[PDB]
């Protein structure tokens, strides 16, 4: 049709595969219809990320979509309040990694002069082939295009960096020579272990926070058995 | 005396048949039994015991 989309395929509930309440809104665009990570608040509600508590679940917070394609805004499993379901030990199909923004790798090939780059289609300041973490933000950040400082994240030192972005709507390219951009890309990859983050994320990769939630066989499914977090 | 008693009669008369019963059950119980509450519906998952 168009898309497939992460769905509980095998969830027991009665094996500790629990029901809460949500303690926030769920995002429809950023969250809905993904796998997220979840822990509870200091109250008895569910949370993206890593609660009180650390993570201790999976949750898929199934929304439909319109005949245009976007998500139904008066659901009643999204609000702060509302219930939903948290799974340990189950499958996941059509299954997905989870991750919130954008995040471009910029990397230098100049070594004299200047570079520029384009934010959606539109050009930025020429800066440096040695400029600073600091003036890949000022550059980027001044043009007329309105999306200011607020929502732009740079780190790195002079031959690359990482530009992340809470938005989805931001595109950086390259648009003069030397200098090239890439976009970070996730898919699932068999025979892998996913992790569970803080932000709610699920990632092949261990960083320092990674919680094991499962491993996936062939690509499209995950076998969920949360190892759940612990002081 | 009984008729400077008969006002005095009279009058524990209606207080007793107004405060008493006869007693036929020389026992009687009370309890405290608890409550129950709904839940709100999940798609997938099931409810609390009761």
């Amino acid at each position: 049709a168009l898309k497939t989309k992460p769905r509980w395929d095998k969830y027991d509930g009665y094996v500790g595969n629990y029901r809460g309440v949500l303690g926030e809104d769920i995002d429809l665009d950023t969250e809905a219809n993904r796998v997220l990570a979840v822990g509870t608040n200091s109250n008895g509600a569910i949370v993206v990320g890593a609660g009180q508590t650390g993570i201790k679940g999976l949750m898929i917070v199934a929304v439909g979509a319109d005949i245009h394609g976007a998500m139904l805004d008066g659901g009643i499993n999204n609000h702060a309040g509302d219930p939903q379901d948290v799974g340990k030990h189950g499958e996941i199909t059509n299954f997905q990694p989870t991750v919130f923004g954008r995040t471009f790798g910029v990397a230098i090939s100049a070594t004299e002069g200047n570079v520029k780059l384009a934010v959606n289609g539109v050009d930025t300041g020429n800066i440096a082939y040695d400029t600073s973490a600091a003036n890949l933000k000022s550059g980027i950040v001044a043009v007329d295009d309105g999306f200011t400082a607020d929502d732009f994240t740079v780190t790195g030192t002079a031959p690359n960096f990482t530009i992340v972005t809470t938005r989805t709507d931001v595109t950086i390219t390259a648009s003069g020579e030397g200098v090239t951009v890439t976009e970070a890309t996730s898919v699932a990859a068999a025979g892998t272990n996913y992790y569970g983050h803080a932000d709610g994320t699920v990632n092949a990769v261990k960083g320092s926070d990674g919680v094991y939630v499962g491993h996936t066989q062939e690509a499209d499914r995950l076998i969920v058995n949360v190892k759940d977090e612990e002081d | 005396f009984a008729e400077s008693i008969a006002i005095y009669n009279e009058a524990m008369d209606n207080l007793i048949q107004l405060l008493t019963y006869p007693v036929t059950v020389p026992v009687e119980p009370v309890v405290q039994i608890g409550e129950t509450t709904f839940e709100e519906a999940t798609e997938l998952g099931v409810p609390r015991g009761a």
